[PDB]
């Protein structure tokens, strides 16, 4: 989607303390938003383990199943590397895999 | 009194200081301009 | 995932926290969720079973830190009931603070 939070007014800028201000929030239509508003004096003291957009698309590529950035030893290894079996009628079939984990590189 | 100052007593202190707040929810559900809902939440600040 | 209000506690406050239930289309799923909260050495305290069905996958919970407590870093843990191999887990800190009025930046 694309969620953005911004400022309904456009001036008084630095509000007094208790002062009524707009939030203006931009979103897709259908969609639940949940809100927190916290001091940085925090994230100061300890800015770790904050979530974001980005450490989730991480998280989604470190549960990736497939293992190489494309070709192969041959078409079978070209699928088993990719994350793909393939089986036909003529025999023709994929590599055996029996590890959920990707092969660790020599390093 | 007379003096040019703000007298004591009408002086309000600022007391609301949590660090963490305004843990709302709500739900996007204003008219779509291209698709995208604009939401007005006018909001108290703290102190 | 979980969301909360701060990345560090004083004795005494409360915790607030979210949990975004999604499938692996990132999509809200409604499904029971096992959490559990673990001490510095590893000893759970608090846990919660509770299902996000017709909640749009957002359960916000809540939980008092007592002021007798060992201060250091503090553990969530997190699974589905249908997959209890497949633990989720973010951390917090506990100490006895006030908050600065400035930031310092090393650069
Ligand atoms: C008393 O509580 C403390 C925590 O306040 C615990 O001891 C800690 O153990 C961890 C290792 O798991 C160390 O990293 C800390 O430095 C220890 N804290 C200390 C020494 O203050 C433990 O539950 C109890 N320890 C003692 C010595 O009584």
């Amino acid at each position: 989607g694309s969620l953005v939070v911004k400022s309904g007014q456009s001036e008084d800028r630095q509000p007094v303390p208790g002062q009524q201000m707009t939030l203006k929030i931009e979103g897709d239509h259908g969609a639940r938003v949940v809100l927190v508003a916290v001091d940085k004096g925090v994230f100061v003291l300890n800015k770790k383990n904050k979530l974001t957009q980005s450490k989730i698309w991480d998280v989604v590529e470190k549960a990736d199943i497939g293992c190489t950035p494309g070709s192969g030893k041959d078409y079978a290894g070209v699928f088993s590397d990719a994350g793909l079996t393939f089986t036909s009628s003529s025999g023709q079939q994929t590599a055996q895999r029996a590890e959920l984990q990707c092969p660790q590189p020599a390093a | 009194l007379d003096e040019d100052i703000i007298a004591e007593e009408n002086i309000v202190s600022r007391s609301e200081f949590p660090e963490s707040w305004l843990w709302n929810v709500e739900d996007l559900k204003e008219p779509p301009k291209n698709g995208i809902s604009t939401k007005l939440m006018n909001i108290f600040l703290k102190d | 995932f979980i969301q909360t209000d701060k990345t560090i506690y004083t004795p005494g406050s409360t915790v607030l926290y979210r949990i975004f239930t999604v499938n692996h289309k990132l999509l809200p799923v409604g499904r029971t969720v096992m959490v559990n909260i673990e001490n510095p050495e590893g000893i759970p305290v608090k846990q919660d079973s509770l299902s996000s069905q017709n909640q749009l996958g957002v359960l916000p919970l809540s939980w008092d830190i007592p002021e007798l407590v060992n201060m250091g870093q503090w553990k969530i843990r997190a699974y589905y009931e249908n997959s209890p191999q497949q633990v989720f887990s973010t951390e917090f800190e506990v100490k006895e603070y006030v908050l600065p009025s400035f930031e310092v930046i090393v650069e």
